[PDB]
Parts: C-alpha cells; structure tokens; sequence
DNA sequence: ATCGGATGTATATATCTGACACGTGCCTGGAGACTAGGGAGTAATCCCCTTGGCGGTTAAAACGCGGGGGACAGCGCGTACGTGCGTTTAAGCGGTGCTAGAGCTGTCTACGACCAATTGAGCGGCCTCGGCACCGGGATTCTCGA
DNA sequence: TCGAGAATCCCGGTGCCGAGGCCGCTCAATTGGTCGTAGACAGCTCTAGCACCGCTTAAACGCACGTACGCGCTGTCCCCCGCGTTTTAACCGCCAAGGGGATTACTCCCTAGTCTCCAGGCACGTGTCAGATATATACATCCGAT
C-alpha cells in the first residue's frame, strides 16, 4: 500500500503530461444551456460554442488553482483551503 | 512717546495731490523736459493729470551737537544734501564709494529727522543679513538715545517680536534683512513707514523681482537708496531704481527708454548726456573714491593675452563640432581643458608638471606666481567657477605653497576663521583662493597687494569688487590687477562686453561727481599692454548711441563654420523535452 | 464560401524553415488566429498613433512605431531589421 | 508587360495585396501609404518563422513530425519574449509547462 | 429550446473533475471545502462570459449563438481564444 | 489656439443637478477626461461590433448594444433608457 | 428659415453635432446613423450627471460647496457599479479610501 | 519618566492621517532627478516638461500604494501584522507582473 | 591633493528616502514593515519607471519632438493599461 | 540495505485517418493614365530652456538607543484528508427523424454623403469677489501608567 | 483601576487667488437640395441543432482505516518602533547670456486614390499514403516494508 502524497504526485505529473479536458462533456453542455437561459429564451448551441466555452473555462480554472497553490504554499502550507482562493481572486482584480 | 500713546501715531487703523503739487512745483523749477514723461502719463492717465493743468534754507555747516564724535566734512555736505532732500517732498539715492563711510551718514539724517523736526519714527531699514549687526553698533554708538532692533531668529522669535514690540510700538528703528522682509509682510505692511532705507540697492534692480512688489506693496511717506554702484551693466536698472524712488514721476519705463535708449537718435553725442546729467543731477549724488583721502593709490589693471595650448585647441574645435549644452562650455575650454570628462589621460591620475603646461593660462600664472614668490607678494585669484578654483588648488599642492580657499559652500565660521588667519600677521599664506561674487562686502582683505581675475564676469562691477576687497581703505602700499585673457577666442567677447558695459558706466554716473612652450612673460606682457591701449583707443571715442547697439558677433564661428556640426539570432531553449 | 486564410503562407514559411516537418490541421487554424491577432494590434496601434499626430495616412514609420511599441526587447528589433531591410528592397525595383 | 507580384519585390512569402487591403477596408485611416503594407508582412512574417521554428524544435524533441497545439504552447511558454507578448492568451488543446513547487516533494 | 429545464447541474462539475483539474494546476493535497468554492468561481466566470455572448448574438438578429460569439466575449473580457476561428 | 472640450457642457449638468455647487479646474479636466475615455470606449466598441456583422453604418442599434456590453449591470438599463427617450423625441420634431 | 440645434432638438445638454463630427472624423465606420449621435450624447449626459450627484453629495459631506478631485475618487470608489466602470483608472490628486484591516486594530 | 506610546499606537495614527490627505508623498527634485537618469539611458538629450513628471509621479504612487494594499493582504494571509519582502514577490507574481 | 575627482552623486535611486517608502506604505495601510522592504521597493519602482519611460520617449520620438509631454505619458500609460485622468 | 511489487518506459506491428498532392475557375491583385490634396520644406518668433554659481530658511532625513512584542522554532494531538474496494449510474457513441433557421440571390427605396451660405454657439481674453487655506485657542477625546 | 498628557477637532477671523460672469469674433452646425447605394424585405434551400433511445462501460460514489498535517500553546531572541538631536537638502529668490525647440503661415509637388482591363493566385473539391495512435510485451526503474 502506497503512503499519501505519491499517489498525488503521480496524478499531478500524468495530468500535467496530456492535453484533454478534465470536465465531462454533458454536464458541462447542461449546465451552459441551464446558465445561458438567464439571458434569452429559446437559444440554440452550436458544439463549436460549447466547445470553446469548456476549454477557456478549463483554462481559467487551471490558472486560478496555481495561484492557489501559490498561496497556499506561501502561508506555510501545503493544503489548499477556500481562504487561498479568495485571496488569489481578490488579489488578481476579480474581487 | 508714550508706547500706548506712539501705537496711535505707527498703525495705520484706517491720487494723492496734495504733496504732489509741490513736489511738482520745485520740480519743474529746473528744465521743463522733466514735465515730458508728465505730459505723456496724462494721456495714458488723465486721472493724475489734475497737477499739471492747475501750473526752507538749513544749510547745517557744522556737525549736529547730539552725534557722539566728530563728523567728517564731506558726510557732513552729505547729509546737507540729505536734508535738503526732504525739505523737498522729493527722494534721492547716496550712491558714495564703499569705504567712505554712508551708515554715518543715514543716522545722522535720522538723528536730524527726530530731533530737529521731531519725529521719532517709524523707520526701516533693509540691509543684507551679513551687515544687519554692522547697524545697532553704530545706532548705539553715535546717537546712543534711541531704540531698535534687528527682528530676526526663528518662527517663534520673530513671532514673540512681532507680538512684543513692532505691534507693540516700542521702537524707532526696526533694521531687517531681505529674505525676512520677504517673510513677514503682512506684520510689517502697517507701521505707515516714515522712511524705507535700503542699503546696497543692488538688489533692487529688476522690477518684477519678488522684493520688488513686496516693497511696492508697503506705504511710505518718503523712500531713500544706499547703493555703492548705481548702473551696473545696463540701463534699464538705472530706471527701476528711480521708479521704485519716485513712482509718481518716473512710471513709465518705455517712456525713459525710447526717449534715450531703445531708439537712440541720429544725433552724433553730447547733447543727450547733458539731458542726462540734468535730469540725475537733483536726484543722484556720487563722490570719487580718491576724493577726500588720498593714500590709496590708484590701481594698475593689467591684461594678459595668453594664447592657447595644443590639447586646449583641439578640445575647443572639437566643442565648436556638434551631451554638450552651452556656448558657457567653450569658456570652459579656454579656462582649463581638465574640467571636462576624459580630458584627464589615463584612469590612474597624478599630481606632477602633467597639468601646468596643458592649460594655456596657467603657464602664465605659475610663471607669474613664480616671480613673485621670489619677489615677495600675495595673490588673490578670483576665478568665477569653483570646480577650476578645486583644480587650481590642486596645482597649489603639488607646486608646495599654502591653500585658503573660501567658495559660495564654505560655512560661515570657516569663512571668518580663514580670513582671520590670512589676515593674521607674519604667516604661511602666499595664495588666497576665491570665488568672484562670495562674501558679500564685509571681507577685509587688506594684508596682500597682489590680484589676479582669472577669468572676467559679465558685469565690470563684479571685478570691481573684487578689487576693493583689496584696494579699500587701509591697505597703502600698491595694488596690481592682472586679468588673463584667451585671445582669439570666446574671453575676447565677455572682455569686450564688458568693457562697453563699463565705458557705458562711465559715461553716464562717472561725469556727474566730477562737478560733485613658454611665452617669454615680458614680451608677452607688452604686446597684451599694446592691445590694450589699442582698444581703449578704438573705444573711448565712441558715440553713446553705439554704446547700446550689443554687437553681439557670434564666437560659435570664429574661424569660418557653416553651423552644421545586423539580426543577431537570439539565444535559444536548449532542450523541449517534458521528462 | 470562399472563406479566406493564411493557412497556404504560413505553410510556405514552415517549409523553409523547417524543411521537413508538417503541421496538423487545429495548429493551422491556430497560427491564423495568432497572426490575424498581431496583425490587428499592430494596425490598431499604428492607426491610434496616426491620429495623435494629426496626420491621415499610415506609413512605414508608423508601422516601425508599433512594431517597436508592442514587441517586448529583442523581438522589437529584429522585427524593425526585416522590415526595413525587406522595404529597401521593394523600393530598389 | 508581365505582373510581378509585391511580395516577390519584397522578397517575402506573405501577401502583400491582400495586407494592402486589409488596412484599406478595415478603417484604419484615411490612406495608406505603399510601405506599410510591405514592412506589415515583413514583420508578420518574421514572428511566424520565429515561433514557428520553436515549435518545430519542440516536436522534434517529443519524437514526432507534425506539429500540433501542444508543441506551439511549449515553444510560447518556454520563451520569455513570445510568453510576454502572448501573455493574456490562451491556446486551445494545449496543456500547462511540466512544474511542480519544490516544496511538494518527497525529502 | 423547450427542454425540460432542469436544476443541481452544477453538481455535475464532480468532485473528481475539481481534483483533475488541481492536478492539472499543481495541487497535490485539496481540503474538503473548496469544491463549492470552486462551484461558485465557475458559475460566476460562466455567468459573465455567457452574458457577453449573448449580447453578441442577439445583436445579430440570431438564435444560433455561434464559436465566433463565444471568441469575441472572451476577448472583449481580456481573454483571448486561439483555435475557433477569427 | 482653439482646444474644443465638454466644459460648459459638464457645467450645464452639474448647475442642473447641483443647483448651488461650483467645480474646480482639476475637477473639470478630469471630468472632461473621462468623457473622452468614455466615449472612445463606447465608439471603438460599436465600430468592432459594426464590422463583426459586414455592415458600414454606425446606428442607435449598434451604440444601444455596445453600451449594455460595456456598462456593468444596473448602470447599463437606465443609460440604455435614457437613450431610446432622446431618439424618440429626436424623431418626433 | 430658423436654425435648432439638434440638441435643443432633443432636449439633451450635450452637444450632439460635435459628437457627429467626433464620430465621422474618427475613423470608426464609413458611415454613422443619425440617431447614433443622440444616443450617445443622451448617454453621455446621463453618466456624467451620475457621476456628478455622487461628487456633488460627497463635497457636501465634507462641509465644501466645491467639487475636488478627492471627491470626485470618494465618489467613484463608493459605488460598486461605477467603480467597476472605472476600475482600471487613477484619479489625479485623489488618493485611498479610509481602511484599516481588523487584524491590525488594538485588542 | 516621559509619557511613551506603545509600539503600533502611532503607526496607525500615521495610517489614518496619511490615508486621508491628498499629497505626494515623495518629494519632487529627488523623483524628478531619477526620471531623468532613467530617461537618459534611452535616447541621449531629451527635455522634460513639468507636466510630464508631475503625470508620472502620481502615475507611480498610485502603483506603489495598490502594490502596498495588496502586500498588506498577503502579510495577514500568512498570520502576519509585517511585510516582508515574499509578500511583495508574491503579490507581484499573482497579479502578473512577474 | 587630488581634488579634481569630486564624488560618486551616490546614487538618483536612493533619493527615494526610507520615509517616502514608509509613508506610501502607511497610505497603503500597512502597520510594520521589514528593513528590507525599502530595497525590493524602489527595485519595483524603478522597473515600472523604465516600463513607461520607454513607451513615452518612443512616443515622443516618433512625433520628431525632443520634449516629453503629459499627453505622451498619458498615451504610455493608457498603453499599459493604466489610464490616468486629469492630465488631458 | 535488500528485496517484492507497481509503474512508467522503450519496442514491434497493424491501422486509419488525417495530411499532402493535384485539377478548376473566378476573383482579386497588378499595370497604366489622371488628378488633387496631404505633407514636407521654408521662415519668423519667441518663450523657455541650459550651465555654472550664490544666500538663506526650514522642515525632513539620518543616526543612536531603549525595550517591547512579534516571528519563528519546537512539541503534542486529533481530526481531516488520502488510498484502496465493490457497485452502480450516468456519459459517450451510433442511429434515427424534424424542422427551425442560417445562408445566398434580386429589387428598390429610403437614407446618409456632398455642397453652398449663413449664422448663432463656443472659445479666448479680462475682472472681480466669494470660497477655501492658514492660524490662534479652546474644548474633546483617546491613551497609558496608576 | 482614574488622572494627567497629547493629539484632533471645531470654531472664529484674515486674505488671496481662481471660478465664474461678461464681451468680441470666427467658424463649425444648420438648412436646403441632389444623388447614389447600403440594407431591408421577399424568396429559396439545405444543414445542423433539438429530441430521444439503447448499449456499454468506465468513472463516480459510498465506505473502511490509518497516517500526517494543520492548529494551538510555549519560549526566546531579535528586530523594529518610538523619541530625541542635528545636519543637510529641498526650495525659493537671484544672476548672466545665449540659442533652441515648438508653433503658426505659404508653396508646391509627388504620391495616394480612382478608374479600366485582364490574367495568375488562391480557394474548393477530389484522391491517395505515412505518422501517430493503440495494443501487447518485455525491461528498467522508485516505493515501501523488514
Ligand atoms: N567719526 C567718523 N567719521 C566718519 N567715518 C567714520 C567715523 N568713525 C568710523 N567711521 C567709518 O565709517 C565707515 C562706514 O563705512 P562702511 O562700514 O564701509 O559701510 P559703507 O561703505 O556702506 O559706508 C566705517 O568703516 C568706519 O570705519
Ligand atoms: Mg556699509
């Protein structure tokens, strides 16, 4: 039985190695079409759009959880908490 | 009298003709060409116009009983005139060379204002800081019986004064610096100001100066100017200090200029300066310095037309070519080439003969130096930039003589602990460095007899000044000035605007108070000697309306000049592999 | 129809700078995005900078300008080398 | 009378009629002169060569021939002048630079 | 269109696809708590980029939102796409 | 030496708004910059937007879309409202 | 006949031909509307009179009946829409917002 | 023995009188002979107005005033009242700069 | 004596004082600072300071002046993204 | 330290599918007159810059010192995570049908551009008088050692 | 724990300077008329987005257990803050002369735009092959427990 943290650090450098999207397709396209609903009735999605809506939003997501690490790593730590995040949001300009 | 009492008579609580009139009156009683600026500010101002359209003898011979001591007779003409003066409704400016002795003169006029037509203040005075103490003395000394102070120190010491006794009226003098006038207008713009004394009127020469309108801004019931040189290098200035004197009269300066100076007439000469010496006489009085003392002998200024050197000529071509910035770099060059950056061969840096026979003047002062160290004198360079006065010091090391230098950065107690010691008797001090306008006028340089300008200034009085720290009473035995000029190049310029500026002088103030490889230094001597007087004869005939023309030839020429003066591939990542 | 692109040059440039490699379809739709995008800035800038200096046309030194105003160090200068080399060249013929 | 085409003039690869009137029809001025379009391709060409190059160098590194988002994303990012000027852009299909903090590993 | 409106489709973003992305990102421990903020985080940035791009397509008199509205919100926003086009 | 700028205009509005309430220089040059930011914003906007869809005319349709993309939320509807109202009275005289 | 200006026109404040001309001299589209300037000018007028009655309340805050730029940044930063209008912009002479971190206060 | 404030009582009186006024806080000729310098490292013989160095001053301490803000946040994040010089790094390194 | 070799000027970057740096950092909001914050401090300032110099003299250069204005760092600053009102 | 597992890591083979090559045509870029207006060059001019130096004030900055309180390291612990197993449950693909709804083509007409005169509106120059800054001074409030 | 003590604030008074009316001019807006040409509407087509729907099957979920990491407490330096000299550098006021950039007015010329044709270049539609998966398959290479 492996001890904790190889396992994490196997994961970290197998995900960081390929280049797929980590959010299944479905959920994702269900709930762009649930959110997009707020703003006009009866809206039809290309893939193409949902497509492009995934990647950037993985891409978002990737770069929000480095500066949480960043920060987390820098108060001394090594476990990410929502504290971490909240600061890296208020610091870049979005909070 | 009484300080409550005097507190109605100083605070003033609350088109003035009325004294006007008669200030006008005895004022047209000489030429009717004084009514011309009159007859022009009635157009531009019809309101003062309203004095034109309508139209005591005291001769004091011996010295007031009250002032201690004895007075000298010309002082004692002096303040006849300054009498005369006030019984006038007028105002006029003492323009007596330093030395002869003015602040004797002013208290005793003083001494006359409070006990002869009873009027004990209020009086100001404005002098430099360095002379502000130079007047209690003297206040306490002759006419002991009479109160004032210097108002100067900190916020809170001003302030405590301010409340004491200015507000509090128990003063009759109440001698202050510029920078404090400056300060505290407000607290002094109501005292109603008998009199307004300024020593050294040169400070009062440009009329947008922050001085000026402060003092325009105070009122005064009569104005009086202390000055040991009036004009200094133009005319203009001459104007400000008669408005500021009497600005109901003298208001127009376009009107005093194209009258005489902007647009000068096609009339050959001579008649203008008896315009002007009409005009200035009743208001301008002026004593020769050797007038009434003898002893001092005149002075025997000399020029030195040195060349210039190899390296100082190829710099200097190289500065006429075009991080450089003004014309001010070529008197550089022809000073001493190792001001610059680079001049200097080598990053290791020496002491030795490398520098003497580099720069052209100083082959010529060493040689100088030189004779007189084995003749017996003392120097006092005067050059006008510190930084070469720094390299002149240097010289002075390596060639062993004894330094003392006192520049615009030397604190107070240094400046005086220098000249004490070089004063002081029998003592190592051959040279005595200086920077031309430093110290104002309190240094005494009388010990030594020996002056070299090393460079000349812009305006002639400078230098003069830098002589009578020399030449002033006391120091009896001779006096040499010895300017070193580049010739052939940019000096010839300054030496000749200033030259013309001094000539200018002459002419207009001076004529009043008369009815009132080595050079082989001998040859090179009389040849500068010969330029000298070819210049003087060139110069001296020359009409009054060329003396303002500013010829202004451009020394940017000098010897015929037009006025015109791969990729590399970037580095690259090594390796792109992810493991 | 009729879509254009810079697929054909971008391609040309590929084989000679690397002449024996390919390109796959999505890089080549990238490479048009990027090159549509500088393509934008740069006239963007340039025109901006035109209408600062009160003039109405777009020439070579604003280009230069832009160039020099939007690519970071040496990027600049070796972009302001090709162009004036490649521009010395058009006039010349 | 035979047409040569500016871009063999230039002695460049990208077109530079079509840039002509991309600056023309895009509403960037009143007139355009007739070097802009010529130094516009030069500079347009140059910085594909220079990240084009890069991103060959990478596939090749992985052991492949064709280039694909992955290799163009290693080059810009690994690149300090072209990970500047692409600062605020995001490549699709692309991925993250291998890094992991120090502090994380096993000691 | 009219298609059963649904709900809780936020928590289809699963606690498994958040820790593959902390991966991704470099994480190697997570706590517990942060998966709702990061719920909440992609909501926000969904809402926002959604918003954008529906403005643009209703502007074009459409009902189709197309790859290029998508592209156009992003950049407007500051993040600019390469692959879909433009 | 004629420099054009919104400073009788902001007056107007303030003296409109604020009665009895004056603004200083500094106040005024940096309400008159903020105009022009403004507004330079809202016409770049409608521009891209306007060649996005083919088309050569700035209209009220594309100024109305480029203002609800650029102000946030709230602010957005009463501007866009404020619009539409001036249209319309421009339209009935 | 008798000239109106259109901003009487329209009843705005704003000058709504100076923004016709600002808006065809620059360089936007080949042509513009003629209602596009009325939409903008009432747009304009309606920010700037916001604005303005936020700066005008401040100023009247602080016991002044003049509008300085400190007032001005008070106003902008206190309202969370319009400060995220203009996020991204420096006020001249303006400065901070009063605050203090709860941690650092006194125990 | 003469009245003495604890350590931190006058630190927070200076940051609620500095955060209320309006000035600069570096003086001009210093800032004014560091452009300058600066500037001169790029083209030889430019020539400033005032205008321009006073743009850029204001420019620059509003910088270092957010850089400082936020500074301040990553100090307390790490259970900190002291800024340090990785909470400059940090910030800087968050907000994209480097 | 060797006088003719006046003195370093220290430094234009230091006459950004420890208090100037301590009163933006009050202003900030800060309540102690490091001993060593006044070095990465003016590091930062003097990036930032060559960052938009470099841009305003490419600015003033381009229009063929010789004199930086506030319009030309109002345009570099806009250019970085930090638009500054009151200057024009 | 050594050994027993689990996990990447090379290595060979079949695939297919995506990239590359080749034929059509059409549309756009190049060649050649003609023109006019934008910009480059000339020249006053004049206001403000440049360098070197001086004098004086007055806050700010630099240096020294004491002492408190804050950071930093160490220890203990007790949850809160990581890791591995079974079991479903929902995604992902193939297949199908429907039809709204983008996308291309023709007409025309209403609307913006252009031009000529004219005139009110907005900008520059000027004067002045309230609002705000500065300075006592008196009261208020918070702080810190009892 | 209250009683000094220090800092802040709130009132009067000056006083001064700049905002805010007031007047002249000139030059963009406005009005009226003519003229293309975007775009708006109508029509036709064919394409992909919506809606299910079954199979599969691979990941998600719930559950156990057992480390190790986050947090709290305690000591100890040490280093930064508050306060007191005192020293100097910013900041005015000056002097002396240039000349050097920036800013209007004229002049004109040469370089763009605008046309009219007319051929190549490039985009689309096809038909091939080899580069990169996918499986297996054996190898070497950390991790963890004794
Ligand atoms: N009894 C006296 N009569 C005349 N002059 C005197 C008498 N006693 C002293 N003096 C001189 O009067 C001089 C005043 O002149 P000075 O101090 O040079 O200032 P200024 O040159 O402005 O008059 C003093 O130097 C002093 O030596
Ligand atoms: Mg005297």
């Amino acid at each position: 039985r492996y001890r904790p943290g190889t396992v994490a650090l196997r994961e970290i450098r197998r995900y960081q190695k390929s280049t797929e999207l980590l959010i299944r397709k479905l959920p994702f396209q269900r709930l762009v079409r649930e959110i997009a609903q707020d703003f006009k009735t009866d809206l039809r999605f290309q893939s193409s759009a949902v497509m492009a809506l995934q990647e950037a939003s993985e891409a978002y997501l990737v770069a929000l959880f480095e500066d949480t690490n960043l920060c987390a790593i820098h108060a001394k730590r090594v476990t990410i908490m929502p504290k971490d995040i909240q600061l890296a949001r208020r610091i870049r300009g979005e909070r | 009298h009484d300080p409550e009492s005097n507190k109605k008579r100083y605070l003033l609580k609350d088109f003035d003709l009325e004294g006007t009139t008669k200030r006008f009156e005895h004022l047209l009683s000489l030429s009717g060409l004084f009514k011309h600026f009159i007859e022009s500010k009635a157009a531009k101002d019809p309101k003062f116009r309203q004095v034109l359209d309508v139209l005591i003898e005291f001769q004091f011979r011996e010295s007031p009983a009250y002032v201690n001591g004895q007075l000298r007779p010309y002082q004692i003409q002096g303040v006849n005139w300054l009498v005369s003066l006030h019984k006038n409704k007028i105002a006029g400016i003492l323009a007596d060379e330093m030395g002869l002795g003015k602040t004797l003169q002013t208290i005793s006029f003083l001494g006359y204002l409070r006990y002869i037509e009873k009027i004990p203040g209020p009086f100001l005075v404005i002098a430099p800081k360095s002379t502000l103490n130079n007047w209690l003395r003297e206040i306490n000394r002759w006419t002991p019986d009479v109160n004032a102070f210097i108002l100067q120190g900190d916020k809170e010491e001003r302030a405590e004064l301010i409340q004491k006794k200015l507000l509090g009226c128990d003063f009759d003098v109440v001698i202050a610096s510029y920078e404090i006038i400056i300060r505290e207008k407000s607290p002094l713009k109501k005292i109603n100001w008998e009199y307004i004394i300024i020593d050294e009127a040169h400070r009062i020469k440009n009329e947008e100066s922050m001085l000026s309108q402060v003092l325009r801004e105070f009122t005064s019931r009569n104005r009086l100017l202390i000055t040991g040189t009036p004009l200094q290098n133009n005319l203009h200035e001459l104007w400000a200090l008669l408005n500021f004197l009497l600005p109901d009269i003298f208001s127009d300066a376009q009107d005093f200029d194209d009258w005489f100076s902007s647009e000068s007439t096609e009339e050959d000469q001579d008649k203008i300066v008896k315009q002007l010496h009409t005009v200035l006489q009743p208001f301008l009085l002026r004593r020769i310095k050797s007038d009434v003392e003898t002893s001092l002998l005149p002075k025997k200024e000399l020029n030195l037309y040195v060349g210039m050197s190899s390296m100082q000529k190829k710099w200097y071509k190289k500065i006429l070519e075009k991080l450089l910035n003004i014309m001010m770099q070529l008197r550089k060059c022809c000073n001493h080439p190792y001001l610059f950056d680079g001049a200097e061969p080598g990053p290791p840096y020496t002491t030795d003969e490398h520098l003497v026979y580099n720069a052209a003047k100083l082959q010529v002062l060493d040689k100088l130096l030189k004779k007189l160290k084995e003749e017996g004198s003392r120097v006092l360079i005067f050059s006008q930039m510190s930084r070469l006065l720094d390299i002149l010091e240097d010289y002075c090391y390596f060639r062993n003589y004894e330094y003392c230098r006192i520049d615009g950065s030397t604190a107070h107690e240094d400046r005086i602990q220098a000249i004490d010691d070089y004063n002081a008797p029998d003592s190592k001090k051959f040279v005595f460095l200086l920077t031309t306008r430093a110290g104002g006028l309190g240094i005494n340089l009388t010990s030594a007899d020996v002056v070299v300008l090393y460079d000349s200034d812009w305006n002639p009085q400078a230098d003069l000044q830098a002589m009578d720290r020399a030449h002033r009473i006391g120091q009896k035995k001779q006096v040499k000035v010895f300017r070193l000029v580049t010739d052939n190049s940019v000096e010839e310029k300054i030496l000749e605007r200033a030259t013309q500026k001094l000539r200018l002088d002459q002419l207009v103030i001076q004529q009043n108070r008369t009815s009132l490889d080595d050079i082989d230094l001998d040859e090179l001597l009389l040849k500068s000697e010969n330029k000298t007087k070819s210049l003087n004869a060139k110069y001296e005939t020359l009409g009054l309306d060329d003396l303002q023309k500013f010829n202004q030839d451009s020394a940017y020429e000098w010897n015929g000049q037009d006025f015109k003066k791969n990729p590399t591939k970037r580095e690259r990542k090594e390796n792109y592999s992810i493991d | 129809t009729r879509k254009e692109s810079y697929a054909i040059y971008v391609y040309k440039v590929l084989k000679q700078v690397h002449p024996d490699t390919g390109i796959s379809s999505k890089a080549m739709s990238i490479m048009n995005s990027f090159v549509n995008d500088v393509f934008e800035r740069i006239a963007g800038e340039a025109s901006r900078l035109a209408h600062y200096n009160k003039r109405s046309t777009i020439t070579s030194r604003e280009i230069q300008t832009a160039v020099r105003l939007l690519l970071p160090g040496e990027l600049a200068k070796h972009a302001v080398s090709e162009g004036t080399k490649a521009v010395t060249k058009y006039t010349s013929a | 009378a035979k047409a040569k085409t500016r871009s063999s003039r230039a002695g460049l690869q990208f077109p530079v009629g079509r840039v002509h009137r991309l600056l023309r029809k895009g509403n960037y001025a009143e007139r355009v002169g007739a070097g802009a379009p010529v130094y516009l391709a030069a500079v347009l060409e140059y910085l594909t060569a220079e990240i084009l190059e890069l991103a060959g160098n990478a596939a090749r590194d992985n052991k492949k021939t064709r280039i694909i988002p992955r290799h163009l994303q290693l080059a810009v990012r690994n690149d300090e002048e072209l990970n500047k000027l692409l600062g605020r852009v995001t490549i699709a299909q692309g991925g993250v630079l291998p890094n992991i903090q120090s502090v994380l590993l096993p000691k | 269109r009219h298609r059963k409106v649904l709900r809780d489709n936020i928590q289809g973003i699963t606690k498994p696809a958040i820790r593959r992305l902390a991966r991704r990102g470099g994480v190697k421990r997570i706590s517990g708590l942060i998966y709702e903020e990061t719920r909440g985080v992609l909501k926000v940035f969904l809402e926002n980029v959604i918003r954008d791009a529906v403005t643009y397509t209703e502007h074009a008199k459409r009902k189709t939102v197309t790859a290029m509205d998508v592209v156009y919100a992003l950049k407007r926003q500051g993040r600019t796409l390469y692959g879909f086009g433009g």
